[PDB]
């Protein structure tokens, strides 16, 4: 199957 | 970006049909048109009629003829080539690993083959001024030797959101030969949705070994490796992604050449050979490709994952 | 835990292939979920048809999908590190002995392999608080030099009833390397009743240095060997038991390399090279590791087991 | 004691294959139990169906599976020690030679290697009650260096019938490395008519430094030597004697270590250092041991046999 | 085969 | 081969 988050699309990862 | 098989529907194909070629693993518009003909004639509900109506309104959505050398040197002048965290190793291959394309990297153990896949898996998320891909990381792992920590040691260093950078890498344990290519079925719907940069399959090999024990078995490891590589190289065109597997070595003792024979010398495009340097460095060298020239570099294997040797 | 192969028949599996399961070793719905297709082929009352129906419920009882790093990361974060006995070389270790991966030990005589199995052997019983595993022991011995005198020395130092570490400690000396393989399979069936938390082979190739003579039978004995590696592989990750294999060393006279090949090498995913220090004292050194720094350590063999350096 | 193989016939087994495995060195069921299935292909009148037969029924006859340690430290705590003549190196090894193990006792010239072993073979026909092992003696001697008088000086010590112990001791003298390894088999055939309790070569390694000449010959001269310390590995399985071998040194030029390489550090359990003391006492060492600390002991050489240090 | 006390559980060894 | 004394069983070593 596919994971709630691996689902969830591509994000900029933030400064830190 | 590719164009979802949905896009058939409004071309004149059964919406039963897209159901059909989407259960067989097809989900772009360019998945069925590089396929060949006998592949859609192996599916059930699809017959010689529809595979050629299939086939032919697909190949008006994509080109698939002639162009100049000018038109693809242009088109391929801007492709992405991610960096390695090393600025010895990137002068190496003249940029960094290249999308759209198969590169592997063998070498003993240690040689850091599996540490520069955990550094490829953060820097391919790095902007592309930075000289990542903007991007998803997909580390299918067919060792258990995927470890969270050494990603989070390489955010650090670019100053990334640790917990960010976790996010972006779908992670898939295979546990023989036959889930390693299902795995790929999978990891075709998910690059449709997203938008991953890289996959990498460390190892690539490492399970041919000891599913297919002798000589007996040799003539289907390499078949059933020839359609996984393939397999590979299809996802490098459908959506651009940069492949990057690993390989293990063996002795011959007629002094380490690696294993896969000759299906896996001639798909991939670059191959890496790693070698033990001194302490804490390695070498890398190009052993095959088709622009890059033979020659070595030293890098090294840090606490903040692959970087250039710090001496 | 793992679930036990009787949840077959509770999803359409007839209860006389369950046991035409049960005869060719598997024993978990993992053991037949992680099989390849090509295994449960080669039983004899099991056709290709069965064979696609096992597989695929079994495959609905165990994920075998993808995730993210954020929940391997997770998931990783409480697994159980086994302590060595020794502050100075869990500090290596970065916590001790890894369960769920094969680790190796190897060295010259006399530099610890064996008490170090001795003293693993006994701490994996303390319970997670102290730094254990809680569970039993399967010690594999393919020399003779299993000693239970070694366990109560470790046990007197921990404070446990010696009587009953040793009812935890189930012993197995395996006298050929086709015995050696023979005792995995009984091993499967042993940790679905009990609950093992540490399995060690000592030594895991030394058998196959004397079966297998010249150059004449090297590929025969490294694809044997390459099974047996594999075959613990899957006990790793079928109960997530910690494999602790011991090596023997070999010159190089072209200066001490572990045997074994590439095939122990890649297999394995920490090494431990033991040197021989000075009086008691040895060094353990990290020679492989997906996660741990290339360091070392100073630990010693002492009358009550594998500790400090007492000095 | 060990079951002959003449027990294999009314289990089903051909009295004339039983002819075709006593003809190639097996004389017990351990004997052919213990055996890889390799072992017996490689027999003529023998194929897989026979060898699959034979291994089966012979595992009936023998345990060959895990027990506990308990049980295992029940069985051990029964065996039998020989004395070595001497108060002070039997508190050196916690009782004396151990049977069912491999110790080997190297060191220089004169330092009473060849000494020990003539009164290991008196005192191993001392009954138990004296510390003895109540059976015969076996010397293969490949030195020529075998005194059947220093053998009577030691039972005047101990009050025994020097006719009657020189009748318990089978000497054997060995000429090259193929004759030292024959003597084994019929070794194997001896010991289950009789009852003998300790197995003496001296010198184990004396004729491979000069069968097997320089560095190209290297190879074949250690894996002839692992054949022969694995036959006798066999033998302490199959009749539970006690093996004893002794091995020479040689100088390290880059300061005296035995001879053997890995092959023999490995194979032996017990190892002594005998060096030179004062006079007509020398010092004996544990030098590798599962249970046994490193420590050292004085024992002399007196006209009546090795005994305490007489000052 | 298996041990009449291999076959036996875990234990949590008894301090002493 | 085996010495006519070699094939003889073990005997209990007589005092003196
Ligand atoms: N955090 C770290 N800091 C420094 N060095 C490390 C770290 N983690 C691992 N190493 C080193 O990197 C090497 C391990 O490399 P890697 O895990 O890529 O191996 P590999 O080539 O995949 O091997 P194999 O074939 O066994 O899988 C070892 O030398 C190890 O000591
Ligand atoms: N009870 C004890 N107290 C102290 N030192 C001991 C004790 N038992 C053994 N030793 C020491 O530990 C070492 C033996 O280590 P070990 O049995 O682990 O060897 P190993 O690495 O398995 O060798 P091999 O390859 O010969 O099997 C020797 O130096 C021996 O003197
Ligand atoms: N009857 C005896 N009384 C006293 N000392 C003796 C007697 N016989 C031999 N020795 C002494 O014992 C030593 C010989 O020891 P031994 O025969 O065991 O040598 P070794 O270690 O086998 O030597 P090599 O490597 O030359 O064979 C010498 O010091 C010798 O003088
Ligand atoms: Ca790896
Ligand atoms: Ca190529
Ligand atoms: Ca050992
Ligand atoms: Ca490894
Ligand atoms: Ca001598
Ligand atoms: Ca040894």
């Amino acid at each position: 199957f596919v994971s709630p988050a691996a689902q969830k699309a591509f994000q900029p990862p933030r400064s830190c | 970006g590719p164009q979802p098989i949905s896009r058939l529907e409004q071309c004149g194909i059964n919406a039963n049909d897209v159901k059909k070629l989407e259960e067989a693993g097809f989900h772009t518009v360019e998945a069925v048109a590089y396929a060949p003909k006998k592949e859609l004639i192996n599916i059930k509900g699809i017959s010689e009629a529809k595979a050629d109506k299939i086939l032919a309104e697909a190949a008006k959505l994509v080109p698939m003829g002639f162009t100049t050398a000018t038109e693809f040197h242009q088109r391929r002048s801007e492709i992405i080539q991610i960096t390695t965290g090393s600025k010895e190793l990137d002068k190496l291959l003249q940029g960094g690993i290249e999308t759209g394309s198969i590169t592997e990297m063998f070498g003993e153990f240690r040689t850091g083959k599996t540490q520069i896949c955990h550094t490829l898996a953060v820097t391919c998320q790095l902007p592309i001024d930075r000289g990542g891909g903007e991007g998803k990381a997909m580390y299918i792992d067919t060792e258990g030797t995927f470890r969270p920590e050494r990603l989070l040691a390489v955010a650090e260093r670019y100053g990334l959101s640790g917990s960010d950078v976790l996010d972006n890498v779908a992670y898939a344990r295979a546990f023989n030969t036959d889930h390693q290519t299902q795995l790929l079925y999978q990891a075709s719907a998910m690059m449709v949705e997203s938008r991953y940069a890289l996959l990498i399959v460390d190892s690539a090999t490492a399970l041919y070994r000891t599913d297919y024990s002798g000589r007996g078995e040799l003539s289907a490891r390499q078949m059933h490796l020839a359609r996984f590589l393939r397999m590979l190289l299809r996802l490098a065109d459908e959506f651009g992604v940069a492949v990057v597997i690993t390989n293990q070595v063996v002795a011959q003792v007629d002094p380490k050449k690696p294993i896969g024979g000759n299906i896996i010398a001639h798909a991939s495009t670059t191959r890496l050979y790693l070698r033990k340097g001194r302490g804490e460095t390695r070498i890398c060298k190009i052993y095959d490709s088709p622009c890059l020239p033979e020659a070595e570099a030293m890098f090294a294997i840090n606490a903040d994952g692959v970087g250039d040797a710090k001496d």
